[PDB]
């Protein structure tokens, strides 16, 4: 009934942030004031598009 | 009465009573074409209405 589609490994390949959870928490107040925008673009688009797969960039 | 009467009222009794007989035909495979394809005023089945669902953002993004 079709294929699936999914972006090859070296498009899904980015360092993530490695900090713990009480680092995150700590900041999270700070982070959600500056890094909002990247934020809220990219869960409009998951919430738009509805597919991660089409969301990775 | 004369035979006009008999002849004309008859008439009336056998053309009525035409109408009527193929009508009931009609009916019968009416019906059972309309039970066969459901693309019909009658015969059709309750569904469930789509204004129950919700469009709201849900808490998950894959909905």
């Amino acid at each position: 009934p079709g294929i699936v589609e999914l972006p090859t490994l070296e498009d899904l390949k980015v360092q993530e942030v490695k900090v713990s959870s009480s680092v995150l928490k700590a900041a999270a107040h700070h982070y959600g004031a500056q890094c909002d925008k990247p934020n809220k673009e990219f869960m409009l688009c998951r919430w738009e598009e509805k597919d991660p797969r089409r969301c990775l960039e | 009465d004369g035979p006009e009467k008999n002849y004309e009222k008859t008439m009336a009794i056998l053309q009525i009573e035409a109408e009527k007989a193929e009508l009931r035909l009609k009916e019968l495979e009416v019906r059972r074409l309309m039970r066969a394809r459901g693309d019909g005023p009658w015969y059709q089945y309750p569904t469930i209405d789509k204004a129950l669902i919700d469009h709201s953002p849900k808490t998950t993004p894959d909905n």
